[PDB]
C-alpha cells in the first residue's frame, strides 16, 4: 500500500493558486480556466 | 481647493457627522477612505470612497390628492474621482416617476 | 504596541467606594482614546465607561451613570474610574481598555488592547 | 481669587494615525497659573485641535462588482446542444475592483458555474400571460410620459429532468434552463410576440 509517484518527462505539473490569490487580474483568465476544467471531469468525465 | 474635512459619514442619512478641521485640501482629508467632505457648509455631504450610487429615497407625496397622480424620488451619485454606472458624473441625480392614487374620494365637502 | 497594567481593586463593603488606576505606555498615551470594562461571574463583557483623548467628553453605561465618574489624567499617563456607592452586583474584573480615535472628542465602545485586568469583591 | 493666564501653547501629542489625517491637540490649558476660589477666569482662546498630515495613504479594501453575463450552453464534442435533452455548462464572471495600498481583498468566489439546458433559438409552444403591474413613467422629467404594461407570449418549457447525475460523486446537481427562444402561439391584437398598451401619466411635477 505505499506508493512513490515519479515526475518524469510525462508528467504535467502546473500550479494552482489558492482562494484569494486569484483575485488578481492577471491570474482572472487562468483561474476561470481551472474551475471549469474539474466540473467537466467530476460530472462528465472523458468522452470518448 | 480647502474644503471642510469630517471624521465619519453617516450612511442612509447623507449627513456629515464628527467634524475634524477646515482649510485642508480634497487631496488630504480623502487618503483615508472612511472621511466625508462638505464644500461650502451649503450642502452635498460626499464620503471619500470611489463613487457608488447612494440610496433610492422615500417616494415624495402624490401630486393630487385625487384619482391617478405622479411622484418621485432621487437619488445621488455620492462619490470622488470617478464616474457612476453609465459614464455618469459625480453629482449627477437620476429620478423616477409613478403614479399613485391617495385615495377613490373626490370634494368631500 | 500599547501595554495595560491595572491596579486599585480590593474587598469593599456593600455601600463604601473603591477608586481604580489604569497605567499606560507612556509613548502612545494621548494617540488611544481609553475606557473601562467589567465583567461579572458568568455574564459577557459590559461597558461601562469610558473618555476622549481629551478628557471633555465623558461616556458612561446606564448602569453605572451618576455613581461612577471617568476621569483623564495627561499628565501622570493614568486614567481613573471613581466608583461610588459599591453594591454587591458590581463583583466582577474591571478590564483598562485602549482604543484608537481621530477626533479628540470622540469616545468610543470598540477597543482592541486590552489589559489582565483588576479584582473587585463586593460583599453584604 | 488667584489671577488665571494661560500656559504654553502645550505640548504636542503625537499624530493618533498612521495614515492620512488625525487629530492632535495641545490647547493651552489653564494650568500654570490657576483660578482659585472661584474668582476670574483665563481670557483668550483656549483652542487647539490640530490637523496633522501623514504623507501615507491607508488600505482600502476592494469590493465585489456585479455578477456578469451568462455565458452559451454547450458541452465539449457534442456540436450544438440546442433544443436537445444533452446537458451542458455555462460561466459566469465578477471583478474584484477596488483594493488599493495593500487592503484586504475580496472575500468569496470570482467564478459561478451551473448546469444548464440550450434553448437559444428553439421554436416553443407558448400561453398568453395576463395583464403586468403598470410600468413607470417614460421618460421621466422629459416631454410627455407615459405607462406600459403588456401581455407577453410565456413559453411553455419542455418537461425534461431537472437534475443531473455526476460521474465522480453519486451526489446529483441542478439543472436549469438558459437561452432566448422563439414562441409560438395565437395572435391577440394583431401581434404575434407581445402586445402592450400605453397610458399617459397624470400630474407630472417638476424635477
Ligand atoms: C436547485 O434549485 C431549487 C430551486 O429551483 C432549490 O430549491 C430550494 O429548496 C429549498 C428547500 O426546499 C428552499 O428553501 C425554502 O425556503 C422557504 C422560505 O423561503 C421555506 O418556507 C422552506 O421550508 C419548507 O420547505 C422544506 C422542503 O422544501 C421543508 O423541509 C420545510 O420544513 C418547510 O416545509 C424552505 O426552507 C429554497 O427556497 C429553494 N430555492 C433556492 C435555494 O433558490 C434547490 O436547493 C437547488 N439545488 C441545489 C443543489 O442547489
Ligand atoms: C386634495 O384632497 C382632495 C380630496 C381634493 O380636495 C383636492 O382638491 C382639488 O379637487 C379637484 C377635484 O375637483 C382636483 O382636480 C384636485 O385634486 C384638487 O385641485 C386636494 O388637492
Ligand atoms: C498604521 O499603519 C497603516 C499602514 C495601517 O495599518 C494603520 O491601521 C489602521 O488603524 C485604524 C484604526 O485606528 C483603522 O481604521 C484602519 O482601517 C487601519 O488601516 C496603522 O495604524
Ligand atoms: C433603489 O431602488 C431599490 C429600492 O426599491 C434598491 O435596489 C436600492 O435600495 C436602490 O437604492
Ligand atoms: C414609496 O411608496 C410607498 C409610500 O407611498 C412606500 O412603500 C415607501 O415609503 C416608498 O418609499
Ligand atoms: C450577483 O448575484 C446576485 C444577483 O443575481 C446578487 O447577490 C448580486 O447582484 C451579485 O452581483
Ligand atoms: C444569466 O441568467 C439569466 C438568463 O437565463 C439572466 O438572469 C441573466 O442574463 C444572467 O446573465
Ligand atoms: C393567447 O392568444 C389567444 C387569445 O387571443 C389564445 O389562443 C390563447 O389564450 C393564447 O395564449
Ligand atoms: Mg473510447
Amino acid at each position: 500500500p505505499n506508493l512513490s509517484y515519479i515526475i518524469g518527462k510525462d508528467t504535467w505539473v502546473e500550479h494552482w493558486p489558492e482562494e484569494d490569490e486569484c483575485q488578481d487580474e492577471e491570474n482572472q483568465k487562468q483561474c476561470q480556466d481551472l474551475g471549469a476544467f474539474t466540473e467537466s471531469m467530476v460530472v462528465f468525465g472523458c468522452p470518448n | 481647493d480647502p474644503v471642510l474635512c469630517f471624521t465619519q459619514y453617516e450612511e442612509s442619512s447623507g449627513k456629515c457627522k464628527g467634524l475634524l478641521g477646515g482649510g485642508v485640501s480634497v487631496e488630504d482629508c480623502c487618503l483615508n477612505t472612511a472621511f466625508a467632505y462638505q464644500k461650502r457648509s451649503g450642502g452635498l455631504c460626499q464620503p471619500c470612497r470611489s463613487p457608488r450610487w447612494s440610496l433610492w429615497s422615500t417616494w415624495a407625496p402624490c401630486s393630487v390628492t385625487c384619482s391617478e397622480g405622479s411622484q418621485l424620488r432621487y437619488r445621488r451619485c455620492v462619490g470622488w474621482n470617478g464616474q457612476c454606472s453609465g459614464k455618469v458624473a459625480p453629482g449627477t441625480l437620476e429620478w423616477q416617476l409613478q403614479a399613485c392614487e391617495d385615495q377613490q374620494c373626490c370634494p368631500e365637502m | 504596541q500599547v501595554q495595560l497594567v491595572e491596579s486599585g481593586g480590593g474587598l469593599v463593603q456593600a455601600g463604601g467606594s473603591l477608586r481604580l488606576s489604569c497605567a499606560a505606555s507612556e509613548r502612545t498615551f494621548t494617540i488611544y482614546a481609553m475606557g473601562w470594562f467589567r465583567q461579572a461571574p458568568g455574564k459577557e463583557r459590559e461597558f461601562v465607561a469610558a473618555i476622549s483623548r481629551s478628557g471633555e467628553n465623558t461616556d458612561y453605561a446606564d448602569s453605572v451613570k451618576g455613581r461612577f465618574t471617568i476621569s483623564r489624567d495627561n499628565n501622570k499617563n493614568t486614567i481613573s474610574l471613581q466608583m461610588n456607592s459599591l453594591k454587591p452586583e458590581d463583583t466582577a474584573v474591571y478590564y483598562c481598555a485602549a482604543g484608537r480615535a481621530i477626533l479628540v472628542h470622540t469616545t468610543k465602545k470598540e477597543y482592541d488592547h486590552w489589559g489582565q485586568g483588576t479584582q473587585v469583591t463586593v460583599s453584604s | 481669587g488667584v489671577a488665571g493666564g494661560w500656559g504654553p501653547w502645550g505640548p504636542v501629542s503625537p499624530c493618533p494615525v498612521t495614515c492620512g489625517l488625525g487629530q492632535t491637540m495641545e490647547q493651552r490649558t489653564c494650568n500654570h497659573p490657576v483660578p482659585q476660589h472661584g474668582g476670574p477666569f483665563c481670557a483668550g482662546d483656549a483652542t487647539r485641535t490640530h490637523i496633522c498630515n501623514t504623507a501615507v495613504p491607508c488600505p482600502v479594501d476592494g469590493e465585489w462588482d456585479s455578477w456578469g453575463e451568462w455565458s452559451p450552453c454547450i458541452r465539449r464534442n457534442m456540436k450544438s446542444i440546442s433544443c436537445q435533452e444533452i446537458p451542458g455548462q455555462q460561466s459566469r464572471g465578477r471583478t474584484c475592483r477596488g483594493r488599493k495600498f495593500d487592503g484586504h481583498r475580496c472575500a468569496g468566489q470570482q467564478q459561478d458555474i451551473r448546469h444548464c439546458y440550450s434553448i437559444q433559438h428553439c421554436p416553443l409552444k407558448g400561453s398568453w400571460s395576463e395583464w403586468s403591474t403598470w410600468g413607470l413613467c417614460m421618460p421621466p422629467c422629459g416631454p410627455n410620459p407615459t405607462r406600459a404594461r403588456q401581455r407577453l407570449c410565456t413559453p411553455l418549457l419542455p418537461k425534461y429532468p431537472p437534475t443531473v447525475s455526476m460521474v465522480e460523486g453519486q451526489g446529483e446537481k441542478n439543472v436549469t434552463f438558459w437561452g432566448r427562444p422563439l414562441p409560438r402561439c395565437e395572435e391577440l391584437q394583431g401581434q404575434k410576440l407581445v402586445v402592450e398598451e400605453k397610458r399617459p401619466c397624470l400630474h407630472v411635477p417638476a424635477c
